[PDB]
């Protein structure tokens, strides 16, 4: 099945001739590359000075 | 003449990223499939 984008179509179709048209077979989704996190400055500092 | 030829992706619908949700709902069976092959079939009579 995952061996290139024809070997998907035909166990989709579970076929071994799959016709002339569009066939939809996978869904395409970008995973995310990295997480941020962001916060304020903090006010509530330790009276150490 | 036409509506909104729309469709659904079954499995991101109901499990978002998570893949548990998606192993719990394969074993529901062939429902996500037909459910596609419905809009699929409703998109190109829309063409049609
Ligand atoms: C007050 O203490 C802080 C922390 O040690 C120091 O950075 C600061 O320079 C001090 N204030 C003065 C006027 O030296």
């Amino acid at each position: 099945c995952a061996l290139d984008p024809l070997s998907e179509t035909k166990c989709t179709l579970k076929s071994f001739t799959v016709e002339k048209g569009i066939y939809q077979t996978s869904n395409f989704r970008v995973q995310p590359t990295e997480s941020i996190v962001r916060f304020p400055n903090i006010t509530n500092l330790c009276p150490f000075g | 003449v036409s509506m909104t030829k729309t469709s659904v992706d079954c499995t991101m619908y109901i499990c978002g990223d998570s893949t548990e949700c998606s192993n719990l709902l394969l074993q529901y069976g062939s429902f996500c499939t037909q459910l596609n092959r419905a809009l699929t079939g409703i998109a190109v009579e829309q063409d049609k």
